[PDB]
């Protein structure tokens, strides 16, 4: 995304060989990032109802043996149908 | 950095231009050498200090003090007469306090006479 | 962030702050910053200053120091330890710069003596006098009148002349006079334990009380020595009438400016609770008795000596009856009905004194029309505070803050009973108050050790902290207001000196009236706030 | 060292040492700093376990002596030079006063 | 607290063995910056070794500056001072 | 100097030191049985004069303070009755390379 | 144009400690945290508008720029933030302090309670120039407690008891401070008490449920109360309570929290996204991001709604977070948590005072104990054919462990060659930094060659680790002055750090499976600060007993013994070859006349060991000595010397020949003073 | 960063660092715990010593009285983690030369 | 014009150690100053004289040879009221900004002492008088009075010029001023 300050190169290779972890472009030789800093290691009416929807959601979820995947897939659908207020007054199940 | 003496020695340019000149004989001598970046000022300050003299001397500086020590000019126009408005008419009268006033005829005229010693 | 915030200039400078702007706004330069050090760091010695201010040793210190002393901006002492030699210690003078801080209402003190000559240059004359007197500090009518033109009418010039006396204006300032009161209580608290002619080894009590008694009675005339002594008053030279002693250096005694500025507040309190006519009667009724009431002088040694669970009372009750007694004979039994407009038959118009009943005056020798005094002020002052949080916190704040006064350490449940409103209001007009202090809190734990929601709360006063929430009024805009006066001086800073030494231009005329009416506003404020501040610092 | 016999202990290094970074660097860390600020301790940076924090050089060891090169200068070259522009024009200010 | 004239000296005239440390160190570092060398350079390279090669001749032109405790300064030549 | 016998009352010590131009020096009789300087360990102590200090502080070029300190009252100090800010030259002896001396000040 | 640029090299003198003032904080901070948390979950992943994390407070990843000074991580240092905080609160570090500062003043009229000259008395003592910091503290202990024994005020007339810091150690109420009336002392009529007993008359007789049950509560000093108390403690005393009043820090006000500064995001690194937009928090930001909440609660509160009883438990809870924030103390005295709990009983609640405090959080381990760079670690194996003061360094870690060289004059013909190798062979360089201080270059760029044909005089190249640079070498938990040593590095094959065994003992490295550390220095002098000072031969002895610490151990001793043995002999063949094997070549030996002659010829093992010391005639080793190697049998007292003890005896060397004795530790075994290696040294 | 895997770099402990002190090696130690590990520039304002970025002091808008210099990055990190917590070691300064 | 004594810290890198001392000193002094202006005095030109050079120190972390000296050099702050050659270069209908060749034009001389009788043209001349206009680059005697020292370098990242670092001002109340051939 940046550019070589010398060759004006458009493509970079990181170099993982010698445990420098350089970042340099084929046409420049000038580095860009040396020293690759790399990391390690409430109360609301709507948000609470979202948590409850999570609970009734998980509950019925594995009961049918459905993917942990598809549940958080559908939880979003609930969040969407909340926007049009379709979900307000009809039996929660 | 720390400045020990701000106003120290009033320096007119008579042989000072000659001092920059000797400094230039040391390094690069202006134009013709074959035949530091500092040189920018050299060619610059040497310019006007040279030309109004043409449009110099050395020992006239010693000749300069002779009657110049007889006046009230203090240090200001006293150095100023050496270069700008070479001591004529209302020019010399245009600066120093009481330039005609008290002292008139031979005072303003002998200024035209002494500058004839140099210019 | 934007610097219009004005926090640095604001919050972190109490107490001391007022001074080192006053002098800065007044004397300024090096002359100011010395006092800023002197107040903050306490008592201080000549040499020790230079280790801090970096003020070019024994140059500014000396020159600016005496530059203050003739204006009495410092408290001054010198002595030696047992080793030998000598040394000098200092303080920030009394209220001191205070003298400067008013100086306008000290101009207004003309109005008292203004009688018998009205709408005159004589007014302008005596005004010129005083405004020269404070500015020049100590004066002598011999050197001043000497500098004043000859070949005019001497006893006519002097204005004061036979007036210099009055209550206010000037007194000799003598030696240990402005030596700090607290310390001269120590030097005078010598000579007594210092001289005990081996009376008895037992009972330091006989050594103690006698000492304090000796300390009290010997101290009495000490402040009374300057108070009045006929060396000024009596002298009557040849070819003349009764004169002061112009040989003597004199300086304005602010105590009768204390009293004077204060009695106006006693009016504006009374000018409420009675009728304007009988009010005026009270207005002149003080003018005769405004002389001897100690007033802001009475606290005096209330500073400097350890109070007592008893002897402090024997000091209080003494001040209670005292001058209501001996100066009580100086006080008002039958007034002259001095001037007054009421007219025609004027006597029963005077009998109206009893119309003053609550909460002040209205005591006497049994049936001569008269007022208590030395006890009056104590049962008066305590009730001078009036409304200090009206048109600031809202009227609703009064009623319960006033209610918190009657009972004490009372709980909001029954506050909701005696006082009344939807709790939705109380939790504002009370909680919003507590941030401004006053009410504080009492609390006691119930069914817990101490916890969050396991106890009950009560509300109290502690009128000290209350009466002390308005000493911020000192630091308040007497902080900012005086800057306003200064930090705007830079708008015309180049134009000001131009306008002073010129006596033109469109923009010059443009902002003259701007910055000026601006000023007249800022000092209007200063007069108002000052008038309020006149209470809490003493009385 | 000081008259009383003490030291080696959390309380020990509080015997003398003024440095509050090492007294912070040693045992009680938090409250050497807070205590240190509440009394506005000046704490000149001096010892070793002090300087290695700021990472400046060391007072003791090789860092014991500044090293210097001689300039090999001739002060006969240090005399100023002028034709005395001052001296000539001086005598115009000596009169009428 | 000024400088002390060379005539009177209280200090060990030998090398303090930190002498040998910082002197070779700084001298080497200077040689790494392309500074002239005052000893014949035999066939060899890199900064530090020619510095050792130099001080063996006591040709190093520096001056060690010792501080007594109070700040009374000091001087010794590198040539004067002895291994 | 007088001595205690058994009791020592802080009453007495409450204001004991009432004489600035002079001083008082107090011992508890239990504390004087054998003279400490004469014991075994305690090396010989010498109280050098006022001017004798100045010589020293010139030798090592030293201000006051910045010296090993003897806290007043130390058992030794009271026996030798040092005053505030004096200098006791201590000659110790231990077989290592031999005898030598160090200095302490009374703070 | 161009006004002159004057900069001076500067170094630190001293650290002025102090409390930041109230105003000074915002006078720093760019933006109020204020607002609330939410990190605007919408649009971008936590683009975090204003709030706790704001770009103009700082940044976290290498993602977006820093606002105030952009340039992301590497170029920006972080910037503080400040927090409008409704009502003030105690400061757990200055707390016990605050109990001192409030301890020593009559709480009524709020003036220093000690009086008269006795004030001046202490004041004088504090200002005597020689006063230590110890005398500061102690004299302050003497000036304080005079308060407690001052049984009433001086000019206020009111009185005061002791202030006890209610309960202890809990953190429930433990930060509430209580002080009102000690010493009822019976027959004393206290006008205070009088008015006191008189005040509750309007409650007990009114709402009796409390009565004498909950009675005897004293009263408390609310932190809000104690601010409007402190603000009259100023000037005059000031430093008599221990605070030099230079008029910058504004006297004992700041010590209670008012504007709580928010540390930069670089102190609060947002944990990596770690696989999907859920992005791991860090704990403090959760704390103060709650402090905003429980604050603005009371801010919107106290304006209109809530209530007195539903207030002080909040503002309390504020107190418990802000102190919880900067220290450990209170954990759960049944206080129960706030936002983002779940109620799981999680003990490690802090990433604050602990990060600065113990274990290795930072202070001890991460600052004085800094982890290092340009290093290496490996197992060990002996290499006795290698000299002392070298370390065989496996070239495969020599390729990546580099030393910088400023190419100058003498250095070219190596270095303008040394590049053309490239760093996949051994004796080459990798990085290159030209004179113009751009960034640097390396092998991956190709070229070189024509590049290496330029190589100006100021350029920096990074050599591989050649044969003879300066490696300092370390073992394990390091017992004493001898662990770190230097060595001239020598590059060999295989892979391991191979030292010479004679140096086993200082490390007490057993070989076996242990592990060393290589550290190359970098700056051109630090080499000369290792090899020339800290090196082997100069540390040959040990600092404690002044004793040889490096000598033959195990094989090297006993092997010598078998050659040292009186029984052995040698012939000019075997001798000659030994004496050759003793220094691999290279040297000039003058064979001394054979110890025994005529029946053949033989040289005794004593001699063939003598030549070890003095090989030529031109080596300047002329020694002499005597000793007792261990298991020394006595001779008969008949024998005047101990020379003639039956199994050798004295090792007595004269003329730098061995005369008598097997050697066997002792003489050549580092332990005692009298040693061949120690004497020669 | 710690260990292998992550990357490399090794450890001079509080226990070990003392060693190089005993030798009295200054430029080595400063060459180790400073340049080799975290070499970092900080811009401090002589007046009211505090850290600032590039030009500004930001407690007093200046870009004038500030002097650049170098310092272990852990040390800065302590000047903030301190200065966040309410305390400030405000740095004085002095020039190196002329005694 | 005048001379002044300033103290400074010279840093000589190892390179020049072959070159004689005073030359390297003077050299680094020039590379530091030359055209550059020291504020609240006015700009320098070159280093005239030299003195008081003492044994130069060496700092641990660098090894560059450091000295500190004091000396006198050639500045320009001539004096307040003065008349000297110059002309119009970049100027407004207000008073011209005078220029001397090759040094600088910082000097903007307002409209005050300059003759009251005038009329402006957008063409070539600033103010033509009852005596007339004047030419660029022509020798022109002008008078100066006040100088302004402002450094004003509040370099800001929010801000990432205003360079009147040094400037003078004046006007001409006597004749032959603005055109020298009026006099002479
Ligand atoms: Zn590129
Ligand atoms: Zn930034
Ligand atoms: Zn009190
Ligand atoms: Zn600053």
């Amino acid at each position: 995304m940046p550019v070589c300050k010398n060759c004006h190169g458009t493509e970079f290779e990181r170099d993982l060989s010698n445990a420098n972890n350089d970042l340099v472009c084929k046409a420049c030789g000038v580095v860009s990032e040396d020293n690759p800093i790399v990391s390690e290691v409430a109360l609301e009416s709507r948000e609470a109802t979202l948590n409850n929807a999570r609970r009734k959601l998980r509950a019925v979820s594995y009961a049918l043996h459905i993917p942990e995947y598809i549940t958080d897939a559908a939880f979003q659908w609930y969040k969407l149908a909340l926007a049009n207020n379709f979900v307000q007054g009809r039996r929660s199940q | 950095m720390k400045v020990l003496e701000e106003r120290n020695a009033f320096l007119s340019d008579y042989e000072v231009l000659k001092f920059l000149t000797d400094l230039e004989k040391k390094h690069l001598w202006d134009q013709k050498s074959l035949a530091p970046e500092l040189q920018g000022i050299t060619r610059n300050v040497v310019n006007y200090l040279s030309i109004n003299k043409n449009f110099m001397s050395d020992e006239s500086f010693a000749e300069l003090m002779t009657k110049l020590n007889s006046f009230k000019l203090f240090k200001a126009e006293k150095l100023q007469i050496v270069n700008q408005l070479p001591a004529n008419m209302v020019h010399l009268y245009s600066i120093v306090e009481e330039c005609d006033a008290r002292f008139d005829e031979k005072t303003i005229e002998e200024m035209l006479e002494i500058i004839s010693g140099y210019a | 962030v934007m610097t219009i915030s004005s926090l640095e200039q604001r919050t972190l400078n109490p107490d001391l702050f007022l001074y080192k702007e006053l002098v800065k706004a007044h004397l300024g330069e090096r002359a100011a910053s010395v006092i800023g050090m002197l107040v903050a760091l306490g008592r201080l010695s000549v040499r020790e200053l230079v280790e801090k201010i970096d003020g070019m040793d024994v140059d500014s210190v000396k020159t600016t120091l005496v530059s203050l002393t003739q204006l009495r901006c410092v408290k001054y002492l010198q002595e030696t330890a047992i080793s030998g030699k000598k040394t000098t210690y200092y303080y920030y003078n009394e209220e001191g710069i205070h003298i400067l801080l008013y100086s306008g209402l000290i101009i207004d003190e003309i109005i008292t003596q203004m009688r018998v000559n009205d709408e005159e240059e004589h007014k302008q004359l005596v005004a010129e006098i005083v405004q020269n007197v404070i500015s020049l500090g100590s004066l002598t009518v011999e050197d001043y009148l000497s500098s004043v033109t000859s070949d005019s009418m001497k006893y006519t010039i002097s204005s004061l002349f036979v007036q210099l006396c009055e209550m206010g204006y000037l007194i000799q300032i003598s030696k240990l006079h402005y030596t700090p009161i607290e310390d001269l209580w120590q030097f005078l608290y010598e000579k007594h334990y210092k001289n005990i002619p081996r009376n008895s080894p037992l009972s330091d009590l006989k050594k103690r009380s006698q000492a304090k008694m000796n300390a009290k009675t010997d101290f009495a005339k000490i402040i009374n020595k300057p108070n009045e002594l006929s060396q000024i008053l009596t002298v009557d030279p040849k070819t003349s009438l009764r004169i002061v002693k112009p040989t003597v250096s004199l300086t304005i005694n602010l105590d009768r400016f204390m009293k004077g500025r204060r009695s106006k507040q006693l009016i504006n309190l009374a000018k409420t609770r009675v009728g304007s006519v009988t009010a005026q009667v009270y207005k002149i009724a003080l003018r005769l008795t405004e002389q001897k009431s100690p007033k802001i002088r009475d606290p005096l040694t209330q500073t400097g000596l350890l109070q007592d669970l008893e002897e402090a009372k024997s000091f209080q009750d003494e001040a209670e009856l005292v001058e209501e007694k001996t100066p009580g004979l100086t006080f008002n039994a039958i007034d002259l009905a001095r001037h007054l407009p009421s007219a025609s038959l004027i006597n029963s118009h005077l009998k109206i004194l009893a119309s003053s009943n609550f909460p002040f005056l209205n005591e006497t020798k049994p049936g001569v029309y008269y007022v208590p005094y030395s006890k009056l002020m104590p049962v008066l002052k305590s009730s001078v505070y009036e409304y200090v949080i009206a048109s600031t916190l809202g009227p609703s704040a009064m009623r319960l803050s006033r209610c918190i006064r009657d009972n004490k350490l009372v709980s909001e449940k029954i506050i909701n009973s005696t006082a009344l409103m939807k709790e939705k209001d109380i939790r504002s007009t009370l909680a919003s108050l507590i941030r401004y202090n006053s009410v504080e809190i009492q609390e006691v734990p119930r069914t817990a050790d101490r916890s969050a929601s396991r106890a009950v709360f009560l509300f109290r006063c502690k009128e000290t902290h209350s009466y002390n929430f308005m000493r911020q009024n000192l630091e308040w805009n007497m902080a900012n207001l005086l800057f306003k006066k200064e930090k705007l001086k830079q708008e015309n800073s180049t134009l000001l000196k131009k306008a002073n030494r010129d006596d033109l231009l469109p923009s010059e005329l443009n902002q003259l009236k701007m910055v000026n009416e601006r000023e007249l506003n800022v000092f209007a404020r200063l007069s108002r706030l000052l008038s309020l501040w006149e209470v809490f610092q003493m009385a | 060292y000081k008259g009383e016999v003490l030291g080696i202990t959390r309380f020990g290094l509080s015997k003398m040492r003024d440095s509050v970074l090492q007294l912070a660097s040693f045992e009680k860390t938090t409250d050497h700093l807070f205590d240190a600020a509440f009394y506005m301790k000046k704490d000149a940076v001096e010892g070793v376990s002090e300087c290695i924090i700021l990472g400046q050089t060391m007072s003791i060891g090789t860092g014991s002596f500044k090293v210097v090169k001689g300039t090999n200068i001739s002060e006969k070259d240090l005399v100023p030079k002028r034709c005395l522009f001052e001296s000539l024009s001086n005598e115009a200010a000596l009169k009428a006063n | 607290e000024k400088a002390i004239p060379k005539d009177q000296r209280a200090t060990t005239p030998y090398m303090t063995k930190y002498e040998r440390a910082r002197i070779l160190g700084t001298r080497a570092l200077q040689i790494s910056m392309n500074a002239p060398v005052f000893v014949d350079l035999e066939g060899e390279t890199d900064p530090l070794r020619i510095a050792m090669k130099e001080l063996a001749e006591k040709k190093i032109p520096l001056v060690i500056r010792r501080y007594l405790p109070d700040g009374s300064f000091e001087d010794w030549s590198v040539e004067e001072l002895i291994v | 100097i007088f001595v205690y016998q058994n009791n020592i009352t802080p009453s007495a010590m409450k204001l004991v030191p009432s004489i600035p131009p002079a001083t008082i020096e107090t011992f508890n009789e239990a504390a004087l049985v054998v003279n400490i300087t004469h014991h075994e360990l305690v090396p010989k102590h010498i109280r050098l004069s006022s001017d004798e200090k100045r010589e020293l502080l010139k030798r090592y070029r030293l201000k006051e303070s910045q010296l090993p300190r003897i806290q007043r009252a130390d058992p030794v100090a009271l026996y030798l009755g040092l005053k505030r800010g004096e200098v006791v030259k201590i000659i110790r002896k231990s077989e290592t390379s031999g005898r030598y001396a160090s200095y302490r000040i009374c703070m | 144009k161009e006004v002159v640029v004057s900069e001076t090299p500067k170094r630190i003198k001293g650290l002025e400690f102090s409390a930041l003032s109230a105003a000074d904080i915002v006078a720093q901070s760019e933006v109020e945290v204020s607002t609330r948390d939410l990190f605007d979950l919408e649009k971008d992943r936590a683009p975090k508008a204003n709030g706790a994390l704001d770009p103009k407070m700082g940044v976290s990843s290498s993602s977006l720029e820093c606002a105030t000074c952009h340039g992301n991580l590497a170029s920006c240092h972080g910037h503080f933030g400040h927090l409008k905080l409704a009502l003030p609160v105690f400061h757990i570090g200055y707390f016990k302090a605050t109990i001192q500062i409030l301890q020593g003043i009559c709480k009524n009229c709020s003036a220093i309670l000690l009086s008269e000259t006795d004030k001046r008395q202490f004041l004088h003592e504090l200002r005597r120039p020689g006063v230590d910091n110890l005398r500061r503290m102690g004299i302050l202990k003497k000036i304080l407690d005079q308060c407690k024994k001052q049984r009433r005020c001086l000019h206020c007339g009111a009185l005061n008891g002791v202030v006890k810091k209610a309960a202890a150690g809990a953190g429930s109420a433990a930060l509430k401070i209580i002080h009102d009336t000690f010493r009822w002392v019976g027959k004393k009529s206290a006008p205070e008490k009088d008015i006191w007993v008189g005040e509750w008359k309007e409650v007990l007789a009114h709402n009796p449920e409390l009565e004498r049950y909950v009675k005897r509560c004293m009263d408390d000093l609310n932190p809000l109360k104690t601010l409007n108390l402190f603000k009259q403690i100023k000037s005059a005393d000031c430093e008599l309570l221990g605070i030099d009043a230079t008029v910058p820090s504004g006297r004992p006000e700041t010590y209670i929290w008012r504007y709580l500064p928010a540390p930069p995001v670089c102190i609060r690194p947002s944990v990596m996204m770690q696989d999907s937009p859920a992005s791991n928090e860090d704990d403090l930001t959760v704390k103060l991001t709650e402090i905003v909440w429980t604050s603005s609660l009371i801010k919107a509160g106290l304006d209109k709604g809530i209530s007195i009883n539903n207030m002080m438990e909040h503002w309390d809870y504020l107190q418990l977070t802000v102190a919880m924030y900067i220290n450990s103390d209170s954990v759960n005295p049944a206080m129960l948590p706030g936002s983002s709990n779940g109620g799981g009983k999680v003990k490690p609640i802090r990433g604050f005072c602990q990060r600065l405090k113990g274990k290795q959080g930072r202070f001890r381990g991460n600052l004085s104990g800094k982890r290092v760079d340009f290093s290496g670690r490996t197992v060990i194996s002996p290499d006795p054919n290698l000299s002392i003061d070298e370390v065989a360094v496996p070239d495969r870690v020599a390729k990546v462990l580099t030393y910088p060289e400023k190419v100058t004059r003498y250095n070219r013909h190596k270095l303008q060659e040394l590049i053309v190798n490239g760093p996949n062979v051994h004796p080459g360089a990798n990085y290159l930094l030209k004179r113009n201080e751009d960034a640097r270059r390396n092998l991956r760029y190709g070229d070189r060659m024509k590049l290496a044909k330029n190589l100006q005089i100021g350029d920096v190249v990074e050599r591989h680790l050649e044969d003879g640079d300066v490696v300092l070498f370390n073992r394990q938990p390091s017992l004493h002055r001898l662990s770190i040593l230097s060595h001239y590095a020598k590059i060999r094959p295989w892979r391991t750090f191979r030292l010479n065994e004679c140096v086993c003992t200082p490390y007490n490295a057993d070989f076996d499976g242990d592990e060393m550390n290589l550290h190359v220095p970098q700056t051109e002098e630090a080499r000369a600060e290792a090899i020339n000072l800290m090196g082997v031969k100069n540390n040959l002895l040990t600092p404690k007993s002044g004793e040889p610490i490096i000598a033959a151990t195990q094989d090297f001793i006993t092997g010598s013994y078998l050659i040292s043995h009186k029984d052995s002999f040698y012939d000019r063949a075997t001798l000659t070859q030994l004496l050759s094997m003793m220094s691999d070549g290279i040297e000039h030996f003058d064979i001394p006349p054979p110890a025994i002659m005529k029946p053949y010829y033989l040289w005794t093992g004593k001699q063939v060991f003598s030549l070890l010391i003095k090989p030529n005639h031109n080596s300047p080793v002329v020694i002499n000595l005597d000793a007792k190697n261990k298991v020394f049998v006595p001779p008969k007292s008949k024998s005047l010397p101990n020379e003639m003890s039956q199994n050798d005896g004295f090792v007595i060397i004269r003329g730098s020949q061995i005369l008598s004795g097997v050697m066997d530790k002792s003489v050549l075994g580092d332990g005692k003073k009298h040693s061949v290696f120690y004497t020669i040294l | 960063t710690e260990g292998r895997s992550r990357d490399g770099g090794l450890r001079l402990g509080e226990m070990e660092r003392d060693c190089v002190i005993a030798y009295g090696a200054s430029q080595l130690l400063l060459e180790r715990l400073m340049i080799s590990s975290d070499a970092f520039e900080v811009d401090v304002c002589d007046k009211c010593g505090l850290m600032g970025y590039s030009g500004w002091c930001t407690t007093c808008k200046s870009a004038e009285n500030i002097i650049k210099m170098t310092i272990p990055y852990a040390a800065k990190l302590l000047f903030q983690e301190l200065l966040s917590m309410n305390i400030a070691p405000r740095l004085r300064l002095e020039d190196i030369f002329q005694q | 014009f005048i001379l002044s004594k300033i103290a400074d810290l010279v840093r000589i890198p190892p390179d020049q150690f072959h070159r004689d001392t005073i030359s390297a000193i003077t050299h680094q002094l020039n590379n530091k100053f030359a055209n550059k202006i020291i504020p609240n005095v006015g700009l320098c030109i070159t280093i005239y004289d030299l003195l008081t050079v003492e044994e130069g120190q060496l700092k641990p972390g660098d090894g560059s040879s450091y000295i500190n000296v004091t000396f006198r050099a050639v500045v320009f702050k001539p004096f307040l009221g003065e008349i000297v050659t110059g002309w119009i270069s970049k100027c407004t209908a207000e008073g011209i900004k005078v220029s001397l060749l090759g040094i600088f034009d910082d000097i903007f001389i307002p409209q005050n002492m300059l003759f009251e009788g005038c009329y402006y043209t957008p063409e070539e001349s600033a103010w033509i008088w009852p005596k007339l206009y004047f030419d660029v680059n022509e020798k022109i005697r002008f008078r100066i009075e006040r100088e302004v020292f402002v450094d004003v370098k509040p370099k800001s990242p929010k801000e990432r010029e205003k360079p009147p670092a040094y400037a003078l001002l004046g006007s001409c109340q006597t004749d032959g001023m603005g055109l020298v051939s009026w006099w002479e």
